[PDB]
Parts: C-alpha cells; structure tokens; sequence
C-alpha cells in the first residue's frame, strides 16, 4: 500500500546522495595530498558556483578539509534518516501487505 | 491489617523511642557525646554527629513513636530549629517514666490526663521561667548575645560560631520588630577565610558584572526585572515562535537582535542607574545596556532579587510587561566590593531599614554548608526572641523549679493527676541528668543540689556543665531563650500523651 | 543503656587498635616489610603502613578513621604518616584503662588535646629553630633530615632542585608553609635523573601547530572554552542535506564564520592558545585550526581542565569561553613558549619562564626508566614535604622518639602537677608516648623496655643526652649522629591522635 | 607456590642468569639460616638484630675470599 | 479439606472477636484511646470506631470479615455507636461459647438473645426522650456535636460545624419531611483553610475558574449554568494546539476567541446564568480573554461535576451549545464567588435552594489529617441527626442504658426461665461490659465504677444521668449530656446478637480446602 512505499521511497532517496559523498570525500583526500603537494606551483582553483573564483593555496586545503569534513558529516545526516525512513515502512508492511491482500 | 495491641506495642513504641531518645541525648549537649553516623546505603558511610536529625536520616528507624517523634523534632527543626534533639529526649524522659506507670498498669488515660496539667503546671512556671531580656536594645542585644551561642554550639559550630554569634545579631538588630528574613539577605559563599565572613547592610548581589558594565552606582535606580533579552518575552519586538515559513526556526533568531535593540531602548525608556534582570542578558544587549550606561545584571536571583525588590524597594518587570510603569529600587550607593575571593555588588542604604545582606565565607563547601544552617536556627529563635525577648534559667535551673512547681503541685493533688504529675515533674527534672551525664558529671547531687536550689527555689544559680558543676544563672549564656523552651516543652509533652492514645496501633504490614 | 555505645566504643577501642598495631613492627626504617594479600589473590610486600591502610582494609569506621588518619598526615606532611598510626593506639591503649577506671569521654578528651598543647610546648623547645631563609640551612637541615630519613638517593640529588623551586616559591625568610601549588611536578619517560630539572615556566604536554607558531614569546596565552569549529551538527560542523543542493547552499555558512571566530582569537591577542580537551570542547576542526594555526598563535589543544586551572591559577591564564571573554587577565603571558624535544622521550611544550601569580615553578622528573622517574617522584615529594614541614616549623626536632621520651616523662609529673580527677589522664596520655620508639627501638632490635627505662632517665638527665639513633637503633645521642625532623612532622603526627581519639572518645 | 618459593626461584635464577654455580645451591642456605635464625628470633633475637651481622658475617667470608 | 467441629470452629471463631473487640475496649469513647493504623506501604495513621479501623485493618476471619460487614449499616445511618457492637457482639460472642461451655445449644443461646434485645428494646424504648424538635434538637446536636467536635479532630467543639451539622441535614431533612439521606448531606474538607474555616454547604462548592482574576472577578445571578457546551470555545481538558500557519492567522484567533466568547456570552446568557460551568477545559489565554470580555468563565471542569451539580439542581445540562435552555443550565439557589481560604483562589460556591439533590457541607483544615479528623466528626454527627430526625428519639448512653437495659433483661431471665433466662442472662451482661469497658479505657476501676450506677439502678431507674463518659468527676449522662439517638442505640442493639445469629447460620463448618482462600 502506498503508505509503505514513500518510507521505502524516501529511504533510498536520501540514501542516494549520502553515498557519493564518500567518493567526493575520497577525492577530498586525494586533493589534500595534492593541496599538501602544491605550494601553488600551478594556479590553485576551487570551483563552487557557475563562477570560477581566483583561489589561493592556503585557503584551499582548509576548504577541502571542511569539504572533506562537511561531506564526512553527511554520512550521519541520512544514517539518521535511514532508520527513520526504513522504520516507517516496516511498521506499515504487515498491515499494508495484509491490507493489499484482503 | 494487623492489630498491635496495648502493652507489647507500648513496649515497642517505647523501647525504640527509648532507644531513639538516647543516642540523641548522648549527642545532645555541648559535652553531649557524639554518635557515629552510619549510612548502610553507602557502605557504612559515616559521620559522627551531635544531631539526631542526621541520625534519623542515616540509619532508618521504624517506630510509630519515632515516626511521630521524627516529625516532632523535625518540626521542632521546622519550627524551633535548635531544640530538635532536645524535644526528642524530652518525650523520651517521659516514656521511660511512663514505662513504670504503663507497667504499673497506669492508664495512658491517667498520664494523658495527669502529665497534661502537669505539662501546664510547669508551662506558666515556664512562662515564669520566661524572663524578659528585651529590656534595652542593648540588653536585648546582650540577649541577642545571650542565646546566640546557646543555639549554634549544639548545632556543631564553635571557631567560626563566634563571628556568626557576632554577625547575625546586628543584622537581626536591624529588625527591632518582627524578625524578618526578607530584611535578612542570606549570602553564604565559598571563598574567604574563617575571618572573612561579612554583613552587608542593604541588599547585596554576590554576583559581579565587574568591568563589562557599571560597577559603582550611586543613588541607584534599581530596575528589578524579569526581562528576557534572548527569551522572547511579552512585547516581542521580532518574530516569536510561530509558523510563517517552514524555515521559521532560523527566522526566529534573526529578529532576536532587532528585538534585543528595541528592548534595551525600552529598558532605556525607563532610564535607570542599574538593571536587575532575573533572566538572561546576552552579550550584544549587554553593551546596549552599556549603551544605556547601566549595570547589566542577568540571571539574577529568584529570591534575593525579590528581597532586593523588597528591601531596596524595586518591582520586577514581570516578564517585562511594564516598559515604563514598573516600580524601581533605589539604594544610595551600589558598590561592588571584593569580599573573600570574589567581588560582590553591595547596595548601601536600601529602602528597608531592617534590611541587610549577610555574607558568609566558606573556605570550602564543608565550611559553607554546615554553618549557615546552624546560623539560621538561632535567628528564627532570635526572631521569636526579637518579638518576645526572654530567656529561661538554663542548666535545669528552669527545669528543677518547674519540676519543683509541678512537684509542689503534686503533693496536695494526687488523684490520677499527681500520680502522673509526680511521674511528670521528673521529666522536668530529667534533663539536667543527661546534660551533666553527657558532660560526665554525677547528676544526682548536682541535680539534688539544683533540687535543693529549686527546692529552696532559685533562679540565679543552676547546673553548669561548662565548669561541669552548678553555677550562676545570670543570663550568662547560661540562662537561655524561653522561645525555644516552651516550643520544645509544648511539643514532646503532647507526643507522649498523644501517642498514649495509640497503643491501638494496627498495621497493613 | 550506653553499654552498646560503650561496647561499640569498646569495640571501636579494640577494632582500630587491633588495626593500629601490626605496623608498629613495620615502624621505622628498622621496621619490617609486610606481605599483603587481598581478595586480589596477590601477596604484596609492604613496609609503608599508609598504603597498607589504603591498599588493604575492611570498612570498619574506626579502622576507616585510620585510613583517614595518616592520609591526612600524607598531606599534613607526607612524613610520620606511618607514625601517626603509631601515636593513636598508644593513647587508645591508655584509654580502656581509664575506661576500666571509667573516666568520662568528655573528661578523657578535654584532658588530652589540652595536654598535647602542654606537650607540644616542652616538645617545641626540644626542637632547634634553623634558618628558613638560608637555602643551605634549608638544604642542610632537609638534607640532614633526608639523610636522617628514608630517601636520600635522588632526594639528596634532587635536594638542590627541591629546596630551590621551594626557595623560588619561598618569598619570606620565614619561608612560610611553602605550599606545593605553583610547584608543578612533571615527568618525562626515560630522560635521566639529571634530565630531571626544575623549570621556571610551565612545561606543557605536546603542542598543536599546523601552520601554528612553534616559538612565540611574551606570549599572551589564549584560553578557549568555546568551540572554534562551529557547532557539531552531523560531525564537527554545520550540514543539512538530503541532497547536494541542500549541502552546497548552506556549506557557505559554516566555512566562513569558523574562520572569523578563529580570526577574532588572534584579534584578541593570543600568542599561545590553551584549548582544553575536545571533549572539554565541542571540537576544533584542525583545518580551520590549520586556518587558526595560520594565525601563528601557539595552539596547545586537548589539555586538562586541571592544567587549565593550574595554568589559570599558577601562571595566570584564566578561562576564556568567548571572544569577548578573551582578556589579558584570561590570557597568560609566556615570555618564551617553545616546545622542547630533548633529554628523554619525545617532546613536551616548554613555556620558558612565564608571567605567574606568585611564582610558578615546575619540575620535570626524568630517569633511567619510569621507576627511576618515580624514584624521583617519591624523592622530590618528601624532600618537598620536609621542606613544608621545616619551613612551616622552623624548629628542628630530633628523630628517634626521644621527643616523647623527654616529654612523656615530663607531662606525667606535669599531669601529676594537675591533681584533680584528671591528673591521671595526662600521665597515661603522656605514658602512651614512649612505647612508640620502644617498638621502634625493638624494630631496631635490643630491648626498649630496658632502653626506654633508661632513655627516659637519659631524657630525665640531659634530655637529648642519649636517645634512639638509627645507626645503632638504640641508646645514642640523637644529636651525635643527627636523627632529626622538622618540628612539624612530629606535631603533625601529634594532634590527629589527640583529636580522632577525643573524637572517638565521645562517640557513642 | 609459597611467597618464599616465590621469592626464591627468581634468586636462584638470578644466580642462574649469572652462573650455573650456586643456583641449586643458594636456595640451600636461603633455607639454612632461616631455620637457624628461626629460633634465634624465637630466643631473644629481634630479626633485625643479628641479620645485619650475617651480612657482616657475609663479609668475613668475602674478607676471607680475599685471602 | 480439613474440617473443624462445631464448637471447635466456634472456639476457633471465638478466637477472633476477642482482640478485635478488645481494640475498641480501650478505644471506647473519648476515655477510649482511639485506634492507630500502619501500612505495608508505610503509612502510620489513626483510626476510629470499628469501620474506619476494621476496614483499614484487614480482616482474616469470617468473624472478622462479618465485622466490617456487620459494621457498615451501623455507621451508615446513625454514625455513632459503631465501635460499640464490636465490644458488645464480641462480648455476647464470648457469652456464647461460654454457654456452650455451659453446655447450652448454640441454637438456643442465639434464640433467647433475640427477644432479650426486645426486653432491652422495650427497656431502651423507655429511656430518656423519644422526642426532639427543631429548636430542641439544635441543642442536643449542639451536645452531639459538642462530643463530636470535642472528641475527635479538636477536643474543642467549634460551634460552627456544630451548627453546620444541624442545618444542612435539616435542609435535606426538612426537604424530605423528617427524612434525610447521608448520601445527600455530604461532608467536604479542603485544606489550605482552617478547621476554623468550616462551611455549611447546601449546594456545590467549586473553585471559580480564573484564567485571570483582574479581568473582572464576579458572581452573577443567583443561578448556575451547567454546561457540557462551551460558554467559550470548548476543549476537553486536553492539550489543544494553538499554532498559526502564517503571521496573519495570529491576528484572527483572539478575535475568534472573543467572537465566540461574546456569542457564548450571548447564547448562554440568553439561555441564562452568565456564570456557566463549561465541562470543557480551555486555554488560560482565551479563557481570560472572555474574562477580559466579561463573566468569569468556568473551564477545565470535572466531567462528574457538571452532571453532579446538574442532578443536584435537578436540572439538566446543555449537551450542545446550539441547544440552549435554562433547564439544560443548572440551578443555583445562590451562585456565590467565594474566596477559598486566605491561602489560595476564590471558589464559586453554588448554594442550591432551587433543588439540592446533593448537599455537600464544607470545611477546611490546617492539615489533611485534622481536616479528615474533622470530617470524621462531621459525617457521623450528620449521621445521628439523619436518623435522629427520622425518629427524634434519644437515650442517655454511655453505660447508663447498658447498666440499665441489662436490668430488664437479666431480671427478665428468671421471668423467662428454661434456656431463655440464660439467654437473658449471658445476654444482658454484655451490655454492662461497655460501661465497664468505658471505665476500663478510662483510668477507672470498671466493676467499681459499674457498681456505682448499679446502686443508682437500684436507687433510680434508667438514669438520664449515669457514669461520666468524659471521665468527669461527676457521673451523669445528663451532666455529661451523653445521649444517643434512641434509634441508634437500638439500631446498635439490632446488630450484636445478629452476628452471633450469623455465626451459627447453617450446619456447614466444612471447607473444600477453601474457607478463607
């Protein structure tokens, strides 16, 4: 029954964005190595928004760290919302399953 | 559910309360010999007390007599303060004496009737033992000095008692009228040494806004405030908690400052020398309070500030419902004074004349927690003594005459009255026992000395367990406030005859 | 009636004394080891009775008084703590006598602490006032003490350190009491007893510098009681997302301000920053802290609130929970704060000299090993204790129990002098004393009963003319080879007997 | 299984770490002087009294080891 | 599945009444030392009569069981003499085994006891006055509430309750034509006032709802409006979310509040009784916005209260605010806003001279103990007059009838003879137990003390005088003014032999293995 689905639905929904963070998180680590590697040897660039800002080395690492951090925090965001959306489905299942049935 | 009938209960109600009225009287008295406190809840966890109120707490006792006598000495703590462990043994000197009569077959009814008017026959002899020392302000201050140490000693304070024996009477000397705890602002504070305790004459804020806001404020305009700067109190100058947008939880914090700005303007709209706010003042309106050049007092006391509202004459903003209308406190000078290890806001020359603020200096909390309680008992006593300024001849010197009196009463009368009353006046005569016995001195002679005194009758001389022997009753401190005594003597006198009604104890247990 | 309390008291008498006894064999350097089993299934060889109180016991309250008793003597002195066990029972020995006599607990009590006064007086002059301004006389006496006492190994080697940081925290020629407060015991794994040193400014645990300043000087020392990371939301910082549009929009907010809150700190004039533990914190994001280390503040993070309070009380860096709450009072000034890696394992931060309330000295005890570090820890300890005992009590009292053996003998006839029902009390009171070095005498062997008969008369004669001296552990001039102690350690070990007894005397 | 037995095997091993000589031995006079001094303390002796002497006695041998 | 034999069981039964009647025997009257209770749940308390204690005490045994059973009807109607039959029926109980011990039928003994009550009944019938009237019975109820308000909470009769006792029972009595119901009269304590705050309440008393006092405190009409409907927008004493989805709905609410206030101010007023008891709870905000409008608005009302005060009025309730009629409003003889105590809120006292189908007289207390100690006085003092108006008959009690009613019966014995004389003899003696037992619980030698009015009983007959119940040096029931409803004594008489008559009932003392199980 539809009530059971949204909770399953929003589950993998907010699950989707939470995962790709880790690959970003992974490359956030990949760039830290290079932001530890670059002294600014060749022009360092953040790009956030349709503008490409002038970026400086020293502000970039704390950024990507925050970016790493900010993303790293975002494993917890839905892992809260995971069980949230996971639970409300299960609760209605036996009901709505049997409701589907009879 | 289960009948507990007369005699076997009357043993149990006695024998426990008999046991109860002992380790308290053991401890009771200046030479009253201590009892180790035992917390079976935490290991053995121990103190060693002269206080029976502690005794009840640590080791829980079940006697209906006790549970009554618990409440009695407790209400003798709740009312009389000092006299708790004394009213305890007070009925204890009865029940043992009653054991005889009870074992003698003698109806509690008899004793109920008999010790009753016996209880009275001394009462006015006790009121005769009531002797005014109010006769001068100094003589009552001498009387303030009389029973002050009398209370605090058996409450277990001595070294730092003297300072409090000193300090408390003058704050209470400001009363000269009803003893007023409104007027008396209690501050007991950690910090300072045993000599650093202090009496502010006025109201005092032991908190300090110090450097951030005004410190010294003359001719104070004192605004007693419940005014939330962060609280969103009535006359909300921005978006409250309400639904407008789904993100409104954030939108509430935005209008907060545009609320904090206007509210300081409102708090400035009074105009004040100081702003006493029982709730939060945030750092931003702080300098806005500073933009009003006003001492910003936040999280202010819920009681002192009320006394401040009472003693300095302020009126609380009451959730800031009066942007002008609210009345304001005025003291001649607001002085932040370093006392002990901290600075304290002192309001000098507050509206109320009786008003003070005592400032106690605990070197630790162990010093800070114990004394101010013991400090309190005399004051309530003294407060009664302020109203009715009286002593009774101590060291049993009141006791023997009353014993004598009721005994002189006894001889002629003895229906079931003096039969009891004879057994009664003994309890009047049974206190000097333990006091010399806690002191470790043969009471019989000394008693019979003090007997042969009040047999002869006598006032100026009674048993002194200090020296250990009979001595002058000059109101030396050796003759002690009637206020306690009657109260005490009013109290356990009933509990016996009261509980004498219940040999009829029944138990759902 | 009061039987049970008397019984209790009798039991209390029996109980605590039954505890007070076995160490009287362990009493002194001549005393013996004790192998302590517990429910731990472990046999533990112990001469020190203070731990024997601590390490092993039952919960008996008068036995609790004992584990209470010397524990105070630890902080009271750190000396005669075993011996304040030895003092108490002796009186309690004399007690049941007076209770077999039936003397009254108030009467029993008031006779005694009084008599202790009466005792300490004659006792006091036995002691010799020695110069507390002269660090050498301080050295000598304490060192003589130290060499009249248990630990000379590192203590005497550490005595130039001990008395100095003391002499540092000694302002007066009186040398006051000299509390150990500003004095900071520190250690370093390994190192050396020579790598031990006093330090004039606070040696601190490790350091945080990402871009952070290593050496900063005249350094205003910041406290942080506030989170620099912005509040922790789903990890350390502010995130709300079910989707990346959500995260990418609000990510603007968290990043910028934590930099600002970082900024203002250096704007508040922090050359050093004390950050207590990230649990004592919300947390510090090391990248904004790298942004903060970029502020070239000297960041010491994850540090104890105690050390915060120590650095608060001692060198005067007071708690800062807010940017506004940064203030020079709450910012200590480190004339040099620079970490040092050397003389032993790894690095501890060195504030080299510092602005301090009073004067804050610290000592870093390093060793051949950790035990050798502890061999210093023990060593400075009582080396500082005898100081606190000698500086607080100038008068230098001899060891060996002779001070009793003189005074007990004295107070007896002075108790006799009292007459009254009580004259018997102070005798047995005094009489209690000389049995203490008796065991100690027997702890050295021979026959105290023979000796203490005589040393008494010796201490009826020249009063110090002979006495107990550990070299013999028997009849000797306590002054010849000096067995000496500050007047304090004695009077330390004194009243706790004349109190807890007088306490336990009137106990029901 | 005894604190003595505990205090000993280390010492024989202490001897045995050093040299195979005295190892099975030293436990001997470890036992000897005990039983010897056992009654001495029981006699009038205080365990401290002569125990220094046995060291002073321990030196005579090494005083003799010289010669 | 073990079975006691007859006398055995009764010997096992006789083991019961002894101690439980004993508890009364030193508790009888004020000279009786009253009864104490303690709990497995840890509550020590004082208890009284049989019922209080014997209900608070728990009863193991069929004998003990029937006690509370036998007890109820007593204290229900008369309220005074409850503890009595306990001793009495227990005494006769111990007279029964006795005559079985004397080898006389359990059958027969219970036989001649019954009409032995009659020769005590006819004896009691004569005693004192079988009459009282309004101005008269004022004074004995004065006396009754003398000994009632002087024996229990305070030993000082406080004439207020002493008169509060007389008036409202009359109020239900004079309504019911010299009939009255203890249900209708009701004794209501609320502490925070005093035992000297004592109120004669012929109507209902409830705290007047103020979500604001300053928004005018008032009582209006004399009449009450009892409402299941709103007098202001309604709510069932349960949380009602006040939020507004926009900043604008913030504006319309308080208007809606006041639009229905004035409308319910309108439509309940036009119904009647601007004071309106709305069964519904409601926000303290808008409740005082109607208060701000007008008419203190009673909200958060007990669901019982509305129908309670409804039936008392005899009027109905408005179930639905669209339904409006004054009969669905209540009836207050007087609605009166009354400050409850000096300590706390005004109440709204609805005193119903319109119809009171319940009358709950009121008192306060400095303590909940004493206030119930006082109600303990009040109930049973209202219980005597209850019957005592239904029959105004009173008999000087306290052993004077006991020493006397035994006269007829024990003298009726050899008038009777065969088994009845015994059942006259071992009957009547149980009467003089109590003056003995009252002298017992006193400091008095009972047989001695009993011997006294005995001589009187030979000297005089059926003394309106008697022995001191108050333990007064003088012995009357006149000087003592100890006189009980000549119902209640006989009402009490009815109880005692009945129990013995109960313990005999059938031949079955057997148990399946279930007896008390």
């Amino acid at each position: 029954v539809e009530k059971y689905q949204q909770l399953q639905k929003d589950l993998s929904k907010s699950m989707s964005g939470r995962q790709k963070l880790e690959a970003q998180l992974t490359e956030n680590n990949i760039v830290k190595e290079e932001l530890a590697l670059l002294d600014g040897s060749n022009v360092v660039f953040k790009l956030l928004g349709p503008v490409l800002v002038k970026q400086e080395l020293g502000e970039a690492r704390a950024t990507v760290g925050k970016r790493l951090d900010y993303i790293t925090a975002e494993i917890k965001r839905y892992e809260s919302q995971l069980r949230d959306l996971e639970r409300q489905s299960e609760q209605q299942r036996e009901t709505l399953a049997q409701l589907q049935q009879e | 559910a289960d009948e507990e009938r007369a005699e076997t209960a009357r043993l149990t109600s006695f024998i426990g309360a008999i046991a109860i009225g002992d380790l308290v009287k053991s401890t009771l008295g200046p030479k009253g010999m201590d009892k180790i406190l035992l917390s079976s809840g935490r290991d053995a966890s121990l103190m060693v007390t002269n206080d029976g109120a502690t005794i009840l707490k640590n080791i829980g006792v079940d006697n209906p007599a006790a549970k009554v006598l618990v409440d009695m000495s407790r209400v003798q703590d709740d009312e009389v303060g000092d006299g708790t462990t004394s009213v305890t043994v007070l009925a204890a000197e009865l029940l043992r004496e009653a054991e005889s009569l009870i074992a003698k077959k003698i109806h509690p009814q008899t004793i109920i009737a008999g010790w009753r008017e016996a209880t009275k026959a001394a009462r006015e002899a006790l009121l005769s033992s009531a002797v005014d020392h109010g006769s001068d302000e100094v003589k009552f201050r001498q009387d303030l000095m009389n029973i002050a140490g009398t209370t605090l000693s058996s409450k277990l304070l001595t070294h730092h008692k003297d300072h409090f024996t000193k300090l408390a009477v003058e704050a209470v000397l400001r009363l000269k009228g009803s003893g007023n705890l409104e007027a008396i602002h209690i501050i007991k504070k950690l910090g300072g040494s045993l000599a650093d305790s202090y009496l502010d004459e006025g109201f005092l804020l032991d908190k300090k806004i110090g450097v951030n806001q005004p410190k010294r404020i003359e001719n104070a305009k004192i605004l007693i405030a419940n005014t939330g700067m962060d609280t969103d109190k009535i006359k909300i100058f921005g978006s409250r908690v309400r639904v407008d947008s789904t993100a409104k939880v954030a939108e509430i914090e935005h209008a907060e400052k545009e609320k904090m700005k206007e509210k300081v303007e409102r708090i400035l709209k009074h105009g004040i020398n100081c702003f006493i706010n029982r709730q939060l003042i945030y750092n931003y309106p702080e300098q806005l309070f500073g933009a009003a050049g006003v001492m910003a007092i936040e999280h202010a006391d819920f009681a002192g500030v009320e006394r401040l509202a009472l003693v300095t004459g302020g009126e609380i903003a009451s959730t800031f419902d009066h942007p002008e209308l609210v009345k304001l406190g005025s003291c001649k000078l607001i002085e932040e004074v370093m006392i002990g290890e901290d600075k304290l806001i002192h309001f000098s020359g507050v509206a109320l004349g009786e008003a003070c603020t005592i400032v106690l200096r605990g070197a630790t909390q162990q010093i800070l927690d114990e004394a101010e309680r013991s400090l309190h008992d005399a004051l309530c006593v003294l407060a009664q003594t302020v109203k009715d300024s009286r002593t009774v001849y101590g060291g049993g010197c009141s006791e023997m005459l009353m014993a004598h009196a009721v005994t002189q009463l006894a001889n002629r009368t003895p229906g079931k009255e003096a039969v009891a009353m004879e057994s009664y006046a003994k309890a009047l005569r049974m206190l000097p026992t333990i006091i010399a016995d806690n002191a470790g001195y043969d009471s019989a002679d000394l008693v019979a000395q003090l007997r042969a005194a009040h047999s002869e009758g006598n006032t100026t001389a009674g048993l002194d367990m200090r020296e250990g022997t009979i001595g002058d009753m000059a109101i030396l401190g050796i003759t002690e406030s009637f206020q306690v005594k009657r109260q005490v003597l009013l109290s356990a006198a009933e509990a016996a005859e009261v509980i004498l009604r219940v040999d009829n104890i029944i138990k759902a247990a | 009636d009061r039987d049970k309390p008397a019984q209790i008291r009798f039991s209390n008498i029996s109980a605590a004394k039954a505890v007070a006894d076995a160490i009287r064999t362990s009493l002194g350097p001549k005393g013996m080891d004790k192998m302590i089993q517990d429910g731990k299934g472990d046999v533990t060889i112990t001469n020190d009775g203070a731990t024997i109180l601590k390490q092993m016991q039952v919960l008996h309250p008068a036995a609790r008084m004992l584990v209470e008793l010397s524990k105070a003597q630890d902080i009271e002195a750190g000396d005669g703590t075993t011996s304040v066990v030895i003092i108490a029972g002796s009186l309690l020995d004399s007690c049941t006598k007076l209770l077999q006599k039936g003397i009254h607990p108030t009467i029993i009590s008031e006779s005694f602490q009084k008599a202790l006064e009466k005792g300490i007086e004659i006792l006091t002059d036995m002691s010799r006032p020695v110069e507390l301004s002269d660090r050498e006389t301080l050295l000598n006496s304490a060192t003589t003490s130290l060499n009249s006492k248990v630990v000379s190994q590192y203590s005497s080697l550490l005595s130039p350190m001990s008395v100095n940081a003391v002499m540092k925290v000694i302002d007066p020629a009186t040398a006051t009491s000299v509390d150990l407060r500003d004095i900071k015991i520190v250690k370093k794994l390994g190192g050396t007893i020579d790598d031990c040193e006093l330090v004039e400014g606070l040696v601190l645990t490790q350091k945080v510098s990402n871009s952070g300043i290593t050496r900063v000087e005249k350094a205003k020392i910041g406290l942080i009681q506030f989170c620099l990371s912005a509040p922790k939301t789903d990890m350390d910082n502010q995130i709300v997302v079910s989707d990346y549009a959500q995260m990418d929009r609000v990510l603007r907010e968290e990043r910028a301000y934590i930099l600002n809150l970082v900024k203002q700190i250096k704007k508040t004039g922090c050359n050093v920053l004390l950050i207590q533990k990230s649990i004592l914190r919300d947390a510090l994001s090391d990248l904004a802290l790298h942004f903060l280390n970029k502020m070239k503040i000297m960041v010491i993070k994850d540090i104890e609130r105690e050390d915060i309070e120590f650095i608060c009380k001692t060198i005067g860096t007071k708690p800062v929970a807010h940017i506004d709450q940064f203030t020079a009072d709450m910012l200590g000034s480190a004339e040099l704060a620079e970490e040092v890696n050397l003389n032993g394992s790894g690095k501890l931060l060195k504030i080299t000299g510092c602005a301090s309330p009073g004067k804050t000295v610290t000592i870093v005890v390093r060793g051949s090993n950790k035990l050798v570090i502890e061999e210093a820890e023990r060593s400075i300890h009582d080396a500082l204790c005898v100081i606190r005992c000698l500086v607080k009590k100038r008068a230098l009292i001899a060891g060996g129990g002779a001070p009793e053996i003189e005074l007990a003998l004295r107070l007896t006839e002075y108790s006799r002098t009292l007459s009254g029902m009580e004259s018997y009390c102070v005798r047995a009171f005094a009489d209690a004393m000389e049995v203490i070095p008796s065991t100690l005498a027997e702890n050295a062997g021979l026959n105290p009963i023979s000796t203490v008969t005589e040393l008494r008369n010796r201490h009826a004669q020249g009063e110090k003319t002979a006495g107990i001296n550990v070299r013999k552990g028997g009849i000797s001039n306590i002054l010849e080879e000096l067995v000496v102690q500050p007047l304090l350690v004695s009077v330390s070990a004194l009243t706790l007997a004349t109190e807890t007894v007088r306490s336990i005397l009137k106990i029901d | 299984e005894h604190p003595a037995a505990k205090v000993l095997c280390e010492l024989a091993d202490l001897q045995d770490k050093e040299v195979g000589d005295g190892t099975t031995s030293v436990v001997i006079i470890a036992a000897e002087l005990l039983k010897n001094a056992d009654e001495l303390v029981k006699q009038k002796i205080h365990p401290t009294s002569v125990i220094s002497g046995y060291r002073l006695a321990c030196k005579e041998a090494v005083r003799y080891i010289n010669e | 599945k073990s079975r006691l034999m007859g006398l055995e069981a009764l010997k096992s039964h006789i083991m019961a009444a002894k101690a439980v009647a004993n508890t009364m025997r030193t508790s009888l009257g004020p000279n009786g030392l009253d009864k104490m209770m303690v709990d497995k749940d840890g509550d020590v308390t004082v208890t009284n009569d049989g019922a209080t204690i014997l209900s608070m005490m728990d009863v193991d045994h069929q004998i003990a069981k029937l006690m509370v059973e036998l007890s109820k009807s007593q204290d229900d109607e008369i309220g005074d003499g409850t503890t009595g039959v306990v001793v009495l029926a227990g005494a006769l109980l111990e007279e029964a085994e006795q005559l079985l011990d004397r080898g006389i039928h359990p059958i027969r003994i219970a036989d001649g006891y019954e009409q032995a009550a009659r020769v005590a009944i006819e004896h009691l019938d004569k005693i004192s006055d079988s009459v009282l009237v309004d101005i008269k019975d004022t004074e004995p109820l004065i006396q009754t509430a003398k000994t009632t308000l002087g024996s229990k909470v305070v030993n000082s009769c406080h004439r207020q309750m002493a008169e509060i006792a007389v008036n409202a029972v009359l109020t239900v009595a004079d309504m019911e034509r010299r009939d009255v119901d203890f249900e209708l009269i009701k004794v209501e304590g609320k502490v925070g006032g005093r035992l000297e705050d004592t109120k004669l309440i012929k109507g209902v008393i409830v705290d007047k709802d103020f979500s604001h006092p300053q928004m005018p405190k008032k009582v209006e009409d004399a009449k009450i409006a009892i409402l299941t409907c709103p007098f202001e927008p309604p709510k069932p004493k349960t949380k009602h979310k006040l939020d507004v989805t926009s900043v604008e709905d913030y504006k319309a609410l308080q208007k809606y509040e006041k639009e229905k206030f004035e409308e319910m101010i309108q439509q309940i007023k036009e119904t009647g009784a601007n004071l309106a008891i709305c069964q519904w709870g409601f926000d303290d905000e808008a409740n005082h916005l109607l208060l701000q409008n007008n008419l203190p608005a009673v909200r958060w009302v007990g669901g019982p209260e509305i129908e309670l005060i409804a039936i008392a009025t005899g009027g109905r309730i408005v179930p639905r605010f669209s339904e409006l009629t004054a009969e669905k409003l209540g009836f207050a003889g007087l609605v009166q806003e009354i400050s409850f105590g000096t300590t706390k809120d005004k109440m709204l006292v609805i005193e119903q001279c319109k119809n009171s189908r319940a009358v709950t007289i009121f008192i306060r207390g400095g303590n909940k103990m004493i206030i119930e100690e006082a109600k303990r006085s009040l109930h049973d003092a209202l219980c005597v007059i209850r019957n005592l108006i239904r029959d105004n008959r009173v008999v000087y009690g306290g052993g004077a009838a006991e020493i006397s009613c035994a006269l007829a019966v024990s003298q009726e014995a050899d008038k009777c003879p065969t088994l009845e004389q015994y059942a006259m003899r071992a009957f009547a003696d149980a009467l003089e137990v109590i003056p003995m037992a009252l002298s017992e619980n006193s400091g008095m030698n009972p047989i001695q003390t009993m011997t006294e009015v005995r001589a009187r009983q030979v000297k005089e007959m059926n003394p309106a005088l008697g022995i001191d119940c108050l333990h007064k040096g003088t012995n009357d029931m006149k000087q003592q003014h100890v006189i009980e409803t000549l119902i209640g004594k006989k009402q009490q008489i009815s109880l005692a032999t009945q129990m013995v008559r109960m313990i005999l009932k059938i031949d079955d003392i057997r148990k399946p293995g279930e007896s008390e199980e």
